[PDB]
């Protein structure tokens, strides 16, 4: 072999020469033009568009503490060997350590020893040990899962199902005594997800505005912005409801300095239509934190979350009767003092 | 129970260092042996090190010296076990296990750093806290779920400090994030060479790589 | 009256190679004139160089030839008043040896691999798991480049490989690439035997420790599985798995015999025991795996790699047994016998015992047979193995002979070692051996030759031979006398020697624990001018691989599989007695030996 090479690339503006008497790699999807004065192979990688091995259903109902129940069932030919169920507890809550220990005398059982204080075994992640789970029939157990401390906000606990020739593959359940399916609660568009809270923001009222309090709301920390909109029209895409509004004023500005040129999207779930009382034409007042926001076309995007304030603004004419008069008097202060003197 | 703002959380964690080169300049004693006092810090992991050395002399050929190890570790620490990878918008459970090694019964505030790259229990607000006892010479498992919702490498930090001492620990990984599907794999051409040219047109980040051989 | 030209058997490119070149029955002073030359084109001269040679230094000549990198062979000749000698002997281009150090043993895509390369012009070449190039060229010693991982590669065992530019044979090391996270605990795991009988009763253990990388004891449960690996295939008993508990970092896994029996009712084959640790919480979890338990008959295994497969009738025959483990591991303080011969001795730590045979004046071939004695075990558990030895033909049927012997054992540098020249033919040319001739081998080179007097009567001679550390790892003695100059008798003799470094490397420390960020001050103890590498590993590196490391060991290894010599001495004559040691030879009556087929030993 006596070669002499040379590739061009639309990718560099200068082409690659090497004397075949060897790679170089791009970030593109573009023609190549090979010269020869041997082999060559081009390769392309890129992004093309739950529980195969175990049925897993985890419960956890009421008892008139809560009990915990599990059925699980091998979805192979036969019946598979050496299983595990590994558990997590919700924040502050302890396993019954009566009931668990029955667990741990089963035949085919094992759990790894524990320590108790007052009925309450002292682990927070339990793992049980079956020799076999069924292909067949369902399998269950279950047990008392004691609350030990009060808490805020209870962060839901998982639990995993697999076997020893494979361990790869694990089946994932999520368990809350409230939300069913113990997701956190998010919002998503096409393909782009936000938290959400799981609390649904419900709508305000709001008689006479506390207009030196209500700065200080409008100014605290999380709160990035504060417009007037206008309700223009109510969708749904991907993400069940988005409602389109319009910047009527800018009273304090965010990081993204230069709204009011664009219309703003704001999306909750369907489930918060009852609460979030928006009719189409109304204004509202509107401030919130922009790590709620959602990116999508030119259009500015955000999800309506508890760090969302949502407060309807009388038209005027409404601005003349009894009722609504002494409040288009506190919005207009409002309005005023902020966009006049900041915080 | 003193300030997070006080305990700054460990973050170095090399899998290897102390890549150095380094010759023995000084003059033999009585047995004809040079000795090199050498000075460096620590990195932050947990564990033990292993240092080897290996020389080269001219009339004396290479040497592969005994391991030397340094055991390096606290009184009450965290310890976070990252999978290599998680896939995005996907929620996951990880496990933090604090170990106590003092041989007293503690109590002890456990609270995770919020992250704009996460969904999890910690809001901006307020970091998800707990409270709860640690035994004689005795861990606890200690549970997090995080929904990741950015592609790429994105710390998960973990602080915990006991109650009535001193005795603090703070961890920072990064955790890394992939794209929602599976990997593709086209081989857009095998061809050969017998001045001859050629075209071949085109056919989430994406790579190309371009192999050309000799036969 | 009789010249003679020693070289080594192959010859290395661009290093000092020391040669040999003797006047027998000549008292006159010459000036020799010595050429290298390729062959058979004999286009450029390679080597040359005159030197003196007189009765002053024996009418003795060691000059040293170097040739520079230009199957190939090359001619040496020399000539001078009286003399022409020419001996053609094969090229090798492996300079010196090259190792390579690599950071760890275990990557993840996208991070740089550092790497040394050390040398006891070089170019290095880093391929793929499927076998591709994909790095090439010359290495400065002094500074080496690490090498960047894509972020998107192939998975598995890659190689890098470091050698001379125009050389077949290398040195190559190894690293993993995988989407790995590193584990808190190390697992280690104790077998109940180093053997398994295919035809006992007994049952199988396996001890389990696990440890976090700071210290403490790990609690969980195991998950082992026992299998049978028939050469590259595992082959599993599914009835094995069993789930057993880890308490305090301690734990033993049984595998039952009729459970055995029922999968398997072998030959060459190992056991396997496959061990799957679990922290309680569910954390992580370890995989490693027991190996190497061969399924055998006897916990020994006979081996007669180190003893001569030559004797001389009517001397003395030294049989050099050696015992080992079935993974060829040495075995200590083993009885050995043979029946036959009535001897008897037990091994030493080197796992060798030297047992002197008395054989018959008129044998030509001898067959040897060796048991274990082992006070703990039953016949039919004995190892055993067979060989013949045949004689060393004398040059003409003259019955005249050379033994070299050695009763010295487990050599170290610092030694002074007695070798004994026992001599023994017929009394007309025994009264002729004036002197003997030595040469002692060592990393393929022949590296110092001296004289040895013989007054008349004296048929046992003893001299001294101090050992220094350039005899590492081993050596090879070997000697010859000439009678009324055309006679050749030629005996060798292989010795181990220990297997240290040639000098020395500690590095010191206080041995307490630590604090991340700590100021840490470690002594480093070496020999002066040393260029000192250094590196420090988290110990969870270790857990995952450290079958690709180097070591002083390995280093020892490789420089031995690359002698030139492929026997343990003596030889079918004269010719073989060199041959078998690495050496040519050409005299003046022709006297030649072969040529060297491949340089790596038959
Ligand atoms: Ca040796």
């Amino acid at each position: 072999l006596n070669l002499d090479i040379t590739i061009e690339l639309p990718d560099r503006e200068v082409p690659i020469r090497y004397r075949i008497n060897r790679t170089v790699e791009t970030k593109l999807n573009q023609d190549i033009t090979v010269t020869a004065s041997a082999t060559m192979t081009i390769l392309t990688f890129y992004n093309a568009q739950v529980c195969n091995k175990f049925h897993l259903n985890v419960s956890v109902e009421n008892i008139h503490a809560l009990m915990l129940k599990i059925c699980t069932r091998y979805l192979g030919e036969v019946d598979s060997t050496m299983t595990i169920i590994d558990i997590s507890m919700l924040t502050g809550f302890l396993p019954d350590a009566e009931d668990l220990t029955r667990l741990s005398k089963g035949v085919d059982r094992y759990i790894s020893r524990y320590e108790v204080d007052n009925n309450m075994a002292q682990k927070v992640a339990v793992i049980i040990y079956l020799n076999k789970v069924s292909h067949s029939e369902d399998e269950c157990l279950h047990f008392k899962i004691l609350k030990h401390f009060e808490v805020g906000f209870i962060q839901p606990g998982s639990v995993k199902v697999y076997s020893y020739y494979n361990l790869d593959e694990k089946c994932t359940k999520f368990y809350h005594p409230d939300k069913g399916t113990g997701l956190l609660n998010k919002i998503c568009i096409g393909n782009v997800c936000r938290c959400a809270g799981e609390t649904c923001s419900s709508l305000n009222h709001q008689e006479r505005i506390d207009v030196p309090l209500q700065i200080e709301k409008a100014c605290e920390t999380n709160v990035d912005y504060v417009y007037k909109t206008k309700l223009l029209r109510i969708e749904e895409q991907d993400g069940n409801d988005i409602y389109v509004m319009d910047v009527l004023e800018v009273i304090k500005q965010g990081t993204d300095e230069n709204p009011r040129a664009k219309t703003h999207q704001y999306i909750s779930q369907r489930k918060c239509q009852e609460a979030l009382n928006l009719k189409v034409n109304d204004d509202y007042l509107i401030w919130g934190s922009r790590s709620d926001l959602l990116p999508t076309k030119d259009k500015i995007s955000y999800i309506i979350t508890k760090n969302t304030w949502i407060e309807r603004w009388p038209h005027e004419d409404e601005c003349q009767e009894e009722e609504f008069q002494k409040l288009c008097d506190d919005f207009a202060q409002f309005s005023y003092t902020l966009t006049e003197f900041g915080c | 129970f003193i300030a997070d703002s006080d305990i700054i959380s460990r973050s170095d964690f090399p899998k290897s260092w102390l890549w150095l080169t380094k010759d023995l300049t000084e003059e033999p004693n009585s047995q004809g042996i040079s000795s090199k006092t050498m000075s460096f810090y620590l990195r932050d992991s947990i564990t033990t090190w292993v240092v080897l050395a290996v020389s080269f002399t001219p009339t004396k050929g290479i040497c592969v010296a005994e391991p030397y190890e340094i055991r390096v570790m606290k009184v009450f620490f965290i310890d976070l076990q990252m999978p290599y990878s998680v896939v995005k918008n996907e929620q996951v459970e990880i496990r933090a296990i604090l170990h106590n090694y003092v041989n007293e019964d503690i109590y002890v505030r456990v609270e995770l750093l919020y992250n704009p790259a996460f969904c999890s229990a910690s809001t901006k607000g307020q970091r998800y806290r707990q409270q709860f006892p640690i035994k004689a010479l005795s861990s606890r498992a200690v549970p997090f779920v995080i929904v990741p919702l950015e592609q790429g490498l994105h710390d998960v930090e973990i602080k915990a400090s006991v109650q009535e001492a001193l005795w603090s620990d703070g961890v920072r990984k990064k955790l890394k994030v992939v794209p929602e599907g599976v990997q593709k794999s086209i081989v857009t051409i095998v061809k050969l060479d017998p001045t001859q040219l050629e075209v071949i047109k085109a056919r989430t980040e994406i790579e190309t790589k371009i192999i050309i051989q000799g036969d | 009256a009789l010249y003679t030209l020693i070289t080594p058997a192959v010859l290395r490119t661009d290093t000092e190679e020391q040669i040999l070149v003797e006047a027998h029955g000549d008292s006159t002073p010459k000036q020799l004139d010595i050429f290298v030359h390729d062959f058979p084109r004999k286009q450029k001269t390679l080597f040359q160089t005159r030197v003196d040679m007189n009765p002053a230094g024996g009418m003795l000549v060691t000059p040293t030839i170097e040739i520079p990198a230009k199957n190939q062979y090359v001619v040496v000749q020399v000539t001078g008043p009286q003399v022409r000698l020419e001996k053609v002997v094969l090229l090798s281009y492996q300079s010196s040896f090259l190792f390579i150090q690599t950071d760890k043993g275990i990557y993840t895509p996208g991070s740089p691999v550092l790497y040394r390369v050390f040398s006891m012009t070089v170019i290095v070449e880093f391929q793929t798991p499927e076998g591709i190039l994909v790095s090439s060229n010359s290495v400065d010693l002094n500074f080496f480049w690490p090498y960047n991982l894509p972020d998107l590669v192939s998975l598995g065992t890659w190689r890098i490989v470091a050698k001379y530019e125009h050389s077949p044979e290398n040195y190559t090391a190894y690293f993993d690439v995988r989407k790995y996270v590193l584990p808190s605990f190390e697992v280690r795991l104790q077998p109940s035997e180093k053997f398994f009988y295919i035809d006992g009763n007994e049952n199988f253990h396996v001890s389990i420790t696990a440890r976090y990388l700071y210290g403490e004891e790990v609690e969980g449960v195991a998950f082992v599985l026992f299998g049978v690996k028939i050469d590259d295939a595992k082959k599993s008993i599914p009835d094995s798995l069993t789930r057993i508990p880890i308490i305090d970092g301690d734990g033993k896994a049984t595998l039952k015999r009729d459970t055995f029996r029922s999968r398997f009712p072998l030959v060459g084959h190992t056991l396997y025991a496959s061990v799957t640790v679990m922290t309680e919480s569910g954390s992580d979890m370890v995989v490693t795996e027991q190996s190497g338990i061969h399924i055998v008959a006897s916990p020994y295994q006979i081996h007669f790699t180190k003893t001569p497969k030559y004797f001389k009738p009517g001397m003395p025959y030294e049989l050099t047994v050696y015992v080992t483990n079935p993974d060829g591991s040495p075995a200590a303080h083993v009885p050995v016998v043979s029946e036959a011969f009535h001897s008897m001795g037990t091994t030493l730590s080197d796992g060798t015992a030297k047992l002197i045979l008395n054989i018959p004046l008129n044998a030509q071939s001898l067959p040897i047979t060796v048991r274990t004695n082992h006070g703990d075990l039953p016949r039919e558990r004995q190892a055993t193995k067979s060989m013949t030895a045949i004689a060393y033909q004398t040059q003409g049927g003259s019955g005249n002979y050379l033994h070299v012997a050695i009763t010295s054992t487990e050599i170290k540098p610092g030694d002074n070692l007695p070798v004994n020249f026992n001599v023994k033919g017929n009394a007309n040319s025994l009264k002729q051996i004036k002197y003997f001739t030595y040469l002692i081998l060592n990393k393929g080179k022949i590296f110092k030759v001296g004289r040895q007097p013989r007054r008349d009567g004296q048929n046992l001679v003893t001299m001294n031979l101090h050992i220094t550390p350039d005899l590492i790892p081993s050596f090879r003695f070997v000697a010859y006398y000439q009678v009324g100059n055309n006679e050749i008798v030629a005996d060798s003799v292989w010795v181990d020697v220990k297997d240290t470094c040639m000098g020395t490397l500690v590095v010191k420390g206080d041995n307490l624990i630590q604090m991340p960020g700590a100021a840490m001050k470690i002594k480093l103890e070496g020999d002066p001018g040393a260029r000192v590498g250094l590196v420090a590993v988290d110990k969870a590196v270790y857990v995952l691989n450290d079958k690709y490391k180097i070591s002083q060991a390995k280093i020892w290894d490789t420089i031995e599989k690359s002698d030139f010599g492929c026997t343990a001495g003596s030889g079918q004559n004269n010719l073989g007695v060199f041959e078998d040691a690495g050496l040519a030879l050409t005299t003046s009556t022709n006297l030649n030996t072969k040529q060297r087929s491949a340089a790596k030993c038959p």
